[PDB]
RNA sequence: UAAUUGGAAUGAGUACAAUGUAAAUACCUUAACGAGGAACAAUUGGAGGGCAAGUCUGGUGCCAGCAGCCGCGGUAAUUCCAG
């Protein structure tokens, strides 16, 4: 009972697997180019300089890598990337210690789903004693065992004499990450993603002159799909992160530009490499279709294969005497219904057998057998794929994982390709059917317990949720007791409130992780990280109810009976609401019982007790509120900058800089 | 360029909900209110529970 | 620097524990004012 | 006389049955109706047959108001003495004296049942 | 922007798949060459239901009538009612509800009243027997069709009532490549406001037909009268012909008006069973929307379902280029290897696909 | 190990209560569905619906005012971290 | 009419809970 | 343990011979899925079922 | 009971140095630094107590019970069971 898991389904391919991306993140100054310099060095032998964009290395006779050094500082690619990294080599200064981005880039791995962590420490040839280095080694080696499991193993690399690191550590590396089995993750066995190469707009010189540059461009983007068959029609939905929501115009599979070895053995044993090792683009160097023709009507269809509506349920029967003479004789339907001679008995009873109850008899424990169903399916995909003629194949399968793939949008927005630059990643996303309706969601959430200050109901809070990045206006309830939805007003410092909101939806039991400011500039010394989530359900209308007290006084008393001014101002004011109820501030219970008349809003009252003069009442309304519907996506790569795109503003933050309480 | 429209939308709906914000809130939004600090009738137009 | 280090909470990590005293720490004091308060009623009991 | 009290085999004596939404029950000495309302609510009409008129008085003071209350015949007199109608299937609690004579008369009925759930001493 | 499909042609279908999908649709040119152009008062009818167990779609109709811009939501449920005008049965919208029942936030109560009979749509016996086994095989547990009142042709005013209890998040994946052998034949013959020698006479030309063939036969009589037994006089028969090791049905049934020697329409409806099992391999061929249907919308899977050769007609084609308008699924046909006969496997791969509207 | 299957009173006001505390659990060597408490109540939205909890022998030794014959399971670790270690906000859970 | 549909909403759930923990100990 | 289940026997091949010689001397002495049980079963009593 | 403060004491740590050792590292020894919230920030468990202009349940009134991180405002602000 260490084995036994949830059972989920891999979907990956068999015969070629995309290359595994092995993001490489940490701060600003920590190394994190040395280390992809020499462990591509070390796998080609071919020494780089100036990476950029992604980067395919084989490494193997089959892994292939595609590293990607995130950029250090910008919160939105740290998003990104933790939604499709598969291996996260998180490097950390060694001398200095953590540095709050790699909690803060944690902490959005663990939500998403955590993929492959590695943690290497750099900057340990600054230490002057082996006291000093071996304690803090130790101690770094600890923390990082609390954020991933314990056991995990990280690296500690010492100078970088040359340019590069050394060679035993970064061969252990190598050797390490070229071992490694991955874990099937819930998000990315759903949806296609496809991380990009390169990029080309693909427009005339003459529609930008002669219509004066401003228009959307046509453009075409390459790269690797990883995840699941995008399908091979054109007009799927698409997300590019960071920029929009787009539909697909053309797409097309070209042949693989860094093949493994065995792909190119197997490719020559059809005609019966040696330092293009590395590809960096974006740095320099018959009825069944029968059917489906829509111009032929089904009529003359079914005339060429031999040789009306589906409103009516009856389907289309001969004439009564056709039949009574065609089916007076029943043989020819024979076979649909239940010394030497013997063995001809006991095979028709052999055969009876097995029909008849020869069901009710057809591993160890209970999750050998559900993968067990698992996997019997895969292979029935698998048979029934190798039956299709490639072609056919590409038509209902689509475009596997592993395929290399261009497509190409159109009405692409101008900003994208003049404020282009490589190092940030541009990462595809497909999306399933619910992801593009637009709707309230009701969520549960947390103040993150590290973030130091309670969120506010209507302060815009930018989360993330999908492949999107947007901001909102969340709305957070408590639920009083299952009876109503009562609206707080601010986040619970230590539990789960729920929250309501405006945005697209995504289907349920789906976590998200939302932010306050994103911008590079504002962000001082405190954590990031606001809100943690999952999504619980999914609609188009919630009323959330306010409690608003109404409060009056005295004025008259009785014995058990009192009257009472300066709650209401008019008659009929009273008159919907005999039979509300009051309760004294002191706390004995009681009601409104009728109106006077005379007097303008003054009113007669029942109690349980002679109430005292200084006593209050008030009564319990709900009033309802309402979402508002504010949606304001980021896009955060379609700026000059890219480290600072700037929303609503805090509402402590707008009153300090207009100087108000 | 489409974009610029966008944003300018944008803009425009972000400077009136800031506007609204730091604004005095009405009166429906708050407890313990009295007819005095409410204007008259506004229990009956309202529908509350 | 340039460098956003990291919090105190957020590297010793003990959320929600509970606040003893000054004198959990230190059990030779903890025995010893308990010793000195607790002789203290042997003092009027064995008036 | 006995009386079933428990509430648990009741439900389960009676789903055995397969009541078809178009039978007829003929479900034998009923008892104070313990039984007898699960099935008139998955029959269309049930012939319940009865010896004591009290019971068959407070039985059909059971049913009054009731939905159900226009779907139920009472035969009285003795079992082994009356014609019974064509009924589908049977079902019977009767009293135990009457276990003997009971299965011959279902087997050699005019069109006979189709399924019994019947209730014996065990030895029996 | 929209799909956009011609005609009148399968209204029903478009609707729902139009449901399933969530892509907006518009269907235009509806019976506009026809005299009084525009939408019948049943089809009016169904949209309104559509739009009552949808909270939050949109539905509008052209100042003429003759274009319908649906934009669906997400499905929702609940209980309640439906008055079904009286041109068509209760049975032209209970079938709708059989496609998109299973997939929705709370349960279906829904309780329906009008006629329940009729020559053209289903029957009665027709959905319980014929198109909840087909449900039931995918992976749709408890669901059930009561009938209060029966109604009749042409006064009717019966009610019956649509409880569909699981909800489940995407149907299974269903492989199923043999043709099943058939072991018994049941079924139901049904008579409102008449005197019964009309129920035996039916049973008496039917089984005189099946007298002949190697399977217990036994047919439920079925004689209603008074006051839940509706408002006019009629007649009709169902026959269920059931493979009991894979759990499948083939069926045929038929009403009956004044005038009709009931003999005659038994042996009918029984000629029309037979015709129906000899055209048939796994599914009858007017079970078998349903169940290309529930195949496209499973999840991201081969399915396959074998066809003989005689299902495969017109009511197929137009049924396939829609799912291709709607979906992208194209469907594999690929012929088996039994040199006896020439039936096919029809291999689907499912889009993906759940029921987004459970809570958890 | 053990599936969540579901939670139990999850519509049940009466707040603290035993039945509010009890998620419902599929284990995965047998197949077998059984009942599980949890502690601290607040530690129900930590288990969500198919998390891997492994699950303890609650062994109580005495039985209170409004308990409940039939728990006989306890919840201690919901996917690898474990129930005092969020509970404690000392670590958090990776989806 | 609200407060009578949550009444037997409530008790129905609450029963059939506590039947399902009496439906599993003593198997 | 002579007879045990060893964890995989292709590759115990020559041991496995041995062992067969074993058993067959030591008891010659006495010499001189249940499912396909239960599957073999209820076919043999269904085949005299249906004789009788 | 202490809740301010008065100087005396020392090593965890850092370190010239020597010793150690094959070579280092650490121990043992030691110049120079190194203690007030001595923030140079002991833990793991279980038992009680209170928390109302709050919610929820039941009833022979003002009650009881569950519970109470959910109240009227307010979150660079509340400086709260100093905590
Ligand atoms: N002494 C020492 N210097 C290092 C180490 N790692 C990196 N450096 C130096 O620090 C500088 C930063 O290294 P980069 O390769 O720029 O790493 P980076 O994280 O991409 O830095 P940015 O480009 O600013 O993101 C380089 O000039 C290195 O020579 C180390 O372990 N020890
Ligand atoms: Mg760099």
């Amino acid at each position: 009972e260490r084995k036994l898991h949830v059972p989920m389904v891999d979907r990956t391919p068999e015969d070629d697997p995309p290359p595994f991306i092995v993001a490489v993140v940490g701060p600003p100054g920590t190394g994190k180019t040395t280390l992809i310099r020499s462990l591509v060095r070390r796998m080609t032998k071919s020494t780089l300089n100036d990476i950029q964009g992604p980067i395919t290395v084989v490494s193997g006779k089959h892994r292939r890598l595609t590293f990607l050094e995130c950029p250090a500082d910008d919160l939105n690619a740290m998003i990104d990337i933790a939604k499709i990294a598969d291996l996260v080599l998180l490097l950390i200064d060694g001398n200095f210690g953590f540095e709050m981005e790699t909690m803060e880039f944690l902490n959005i791995a663990q939500h998403h789903g955590m993929p492959r962590v590695l943690g290497v420490a750099t900057h340990l040839d600054l230490f002057k004693s082996q006291s000093t280095l071996r304690a803090s080694k130790k101690r770094l080696k600890h923390r990082f065992w609390t954020e991933v499991y314990q056991g995990a193993k990280l690296f500690y690399l010492s100078g970088v004499i040359n340019g590069r690191y050394p060679d035993r550590e970064i061969l252990n590396l190598s050797r390490f990450i070229s071992v490694m089995k991955f874990r099937p993750l819930k998000w990315r066995n759903e949806h296609p993603y496809m991380l990009a190469d390169r990029f080309t707009d693909l427009t005339h010189p003459e529609l930008i002159e002669t219509q004066g540059l401003q228009i959307d461009r046509k453009v075409a983007i390459y790269g690797y799909l990883h995840g699941t068959p995008l399908p091979s029609a054109p007009g799927t939905r698409v997300h590019i992160a960071g920029v929009g929501d787009f539909s697909v115009a053309q797409i097309e599979k070209l042949p693989d530009p860094c093949p493994t070895p065995f792909y190119q053995q197997k490719l020559d044993d059809f005609e019966r490499d040696k330092d293009k090792l590395i590809y960096a683009p974006m740095s320099d160097v018959n009825i069944g279709k029968l059917i489906y023709m829509d111009n032929i009507s089904p009529e003359e269809c079914i005339r060429r294969w031999r040789g009306v509506d589906l409103e009516k349920f009856v389907p289309y029967f001969d004439t009564f005497e056709k039949l009574a003479k065609k089916w007076k004789s029943v043989d020819a339907i024979k076979e649909r219904f239940l010394r030497e001679m013997n063995a001809a008995k006991k095979e028709k009873l052999r055969a009876q057998f097995e029909i008849e109850e020869g069901e009710n008899f057809k591993y160890d424990t209970w999750y050998e057998l559900q993968k067990a169903k698992i996997s019997k399916q895969l292979e029935i995909n698998n048979i029934e794929y190798q039956e299709m003629t490639p072609e056919q194949r590409q038509r209902i399968e689509g475009f596997k994982a592993g395929s290399y793939v261009r497509i190409v949008f159109e009405k692409v927005p101008m900003e994208f390709v003049k404020n282009f630059n490589p190092k940030f990643p541009i990462v595809m996303g497909g999306l399933l059917p619910t992801e593009i309706k637009f709707g309230i969601v009701k969520a549960r959430l947390r103040r993150h317990r590290w973030h130091k200050k309670i969120l506010k109901t209507n302060d815009p809070l930018v989360l993330s949720l999908g492949w999107r990045r947007f901001q909102t206006l969340p709305i957070y309830t408590t639920t009083d007791s299952r009876t109503r939805t009562r609206m707080l007003k601010y986040t619970p410092e230590h539990t789960y409130c729920n929250a309501a909101f405006y945005g697209p939806l995504c289907s349920p039991n789906t976590p998200f992780c939302g932010v306050q400011i994103v911008a590079n500039s504002d962000t001082g010394n405190g954590f990031r990280i606001a809100a943690t989530g999952i999504v619980e359900e999914i609609d188009v209308n919630i009323e959330i109810v306010k409690k608003l007290k109404l409060v009056g006084f005295p004025y008259k008393i009785f014995k058990n009976t009192a009257f009472i001014k300066d709650m209401f101002s008019s008659a009929m004011e009273v008159a919907r609401f005999e039979g509300a109820q009051i309760k004294t501030v002191s706390g004995i219970r009681g009601e409104i019982k009728r109106a006077l008349s005379k007097p303008e809003g003054h009113y007669r009252a029942a109690f349980e007790d002679k109430i005292l003069m200084s006593d209050i009442v008030i009564l319990r309304s709900w009033y309802p509120v309402r979402v508002k519907k504010f949606y304001n996506p980021v896009t955060s790569l379609l700026l000059k900058e890219k480290t600072e795109w700037k929303g609503l503003r805090l509402t402590g933050q707008i009153r300090a800089a207009m100087n108000l309480e | 360029s489409s974009f610029e429209k966008q944003q300018i939308e944008i803009r425009k709906q972000i400077e009136q909900l800031e506007n609204e914000a730091v604004a005095e809130k009405k009166w429906s939004l708050k407890g313990e209110v009295k007819a005095k600090d409410r204007p008259e009738d506004a229990l009956l137009t309202e529908e509350l529970e | 620097d340039g460098k956003r280090a990291i919090n105190y909470q957020i590297l010793k990590n003990k959320g929600l524990t509970p606040k003893r005293n000054k004198d959990n720490r230190n059990s030779r004091v903890k025995k010893r004012k308990k010793y000195q308060k607790a002789q203290k009623k042997l003092k009027s009991v064995r008036a | 006389q006995h009386i079933l009290k428990n509430p648990l085999v009741a439900q389960g004596i009676v789903d055995k049955a397969q009541i078809r939404p178009s039978d007829v029950v003929l479900e034998v000495g009923p008892g104070t109706g313990n039984l007898t309302v699960r099935i008139l609510e998955q029959a269309k009409n049930v012939v319940a047959v009865e010896m004591d008129p009290r019971m068959a008085a407070e039985l059909t003071k059971r049913v009054r108001g009731t939905p159900v209350e226009k779907k139920l015949e009472i035969m009285l007199g003795d079992f082994m003495k009356t014609e019974l109608p064509y009924f589908d299937i049977c079902i019977s609690n009767t009293p135990y004296q009457i276990s003997s004579p009971l299965v011959f008369k279902l087997i050699n009925q005019p069109r006979p049942p189709r399924v019994s759930i019947l209730m014996f001493q065990r030895e029996f | 922007k929209y799909t956009t499909f011609q005609g009148s042609q399968n209204f029903r279908l478009r609707i729902v798949l139009a449901t399933l999908s969530g892509k907006p649709i518009k269907i235009e040119k509806i019976r506009s060459g026809d005299l009084n152009p525009g939408l019948k008062d049943y089809e009016v009818s169904f949209l309104r239901l559509i739009e009552s167990v949808t909270n939050g779609s949109v539905i509008e109709i052209s100042y003429t009538g003759t274009t319908v811009i649906y934009r669906p939501g997400i499905i929702v449920g609940g209980a309640s009612t439906h008055i079904c005008p009286s041109s068509k049965p209760v049975g032209y919208f209970v079938e709708p509800m059989l496609y998109l029942a299973p997939f929705s936030k709370k349960k279906f109560s829904i309780l329906f009243k009008g006629i329940t009979a009729s020559h053209n749509d289903a029957g009665i016996e027709a959905i319980k027997w014929g198109l909840m086994p087909v449900m039931e095989k995918f992976g749709v547990r408890e669901c059930a069709l009561h009938t209060l009142k029966r109604g009749s042709p042409p006064l009717g005013g019966g009610e019956v009532h649509l409880v569909v209890d699981s909800l489940i998040a995407q149907p299974i994946t269903m492989h199923e490549i043999d043709r099943p052998i058939i072991s018994s034949i049941t079924g139901v013959a049904y008579s409102t406001r008449v005197s019964p020698s009309l129920v035996n006479r039916m049973i008496d030309g039917a089984k005189k037909v099946l007298k002949n063939l190697q399977c217990e036969v036994n047919i439920t009589a079925d004689v209603w009268r008074g006051e839940n037994s509706g408002k006019s006089p009629g007649w009709g028969i169902t026959l269920v012909a059931q493979s009991k090791q894979k759990g499948w049905s083939y069926f045929a049934e038929d009403i009956g008006d004044a005038g009709s020697i009931p003999e005659e329409l038994g042996e009918k409806v029984a000629c029309q069973l037979l015709e129906e099992i000899s055209k048939s391999a796994a599914v009858g061929r007017n079970q078998l929307p349903l169940a290309i249907v529930y195949m496209v919308i499973g999840k991201e899977d081969i399915g396959r379902l074998r066809i003989n050769k005689e299902q495969i007609d017109e009511r197929f084609i137009i049924l396939l280029r829609d799912i291709k308008k709607i979906f992208n699924t194209e469907v594999f046909l690929k012929p088996v290897d039994e040199a006896d006969n020439e039936d096919m496997i029809a291999t689907i791969k499912g889009i993906g696909f759940t029921n987004t509207s459970k809570k958890i | 190990k053990g599936i969540v299957l579901e939670k139990l009173g999850i519509e049940s006001k009466q707040p603290n209560s035993a039945i509010r505390k009890c998620v419902r659990v599929q284990l995965i060597k047998n197949g077998k569905k059984v009942t599980a408490f949890v502690p601290n109540d607040g530690c129900l939205n930590f288990v969500d619906e198919n998390d891997e909890v492994l699950l303890a022998g609650f062994g109580r030794k005495g039985k209170a005012k409004g308990d409940i014959p039939g728990v006989r399971f306890k919840v201690v670790k919901v996917s690898g971290v474990s129930l005092l270690a969020l509970w404690k906000e000392k670590k958090e859970k990776p989806r | 009419f609200e407060a009578r549909q949550r009444i037997e909403e409530k008790n129905k759930e609450s029963s059939d809970y506590h039947a399902k923990m009496a439906h599993i100990v003593n198997t | 343990g002579t007879y045990r289940k060893r964890f995989n026997e292709k590759a115990r091949s020559g041991h496995m011979a041995k062992l067969k010689e074993l058993k067959r001397i030591r008891n010659k002495q006495f010499t001189r899925s249940k499912v396909s049980r239960l599957k073999k079963k209820r076919l043999d009593k269904f085949i005299e079922h249906q004789l009788k």
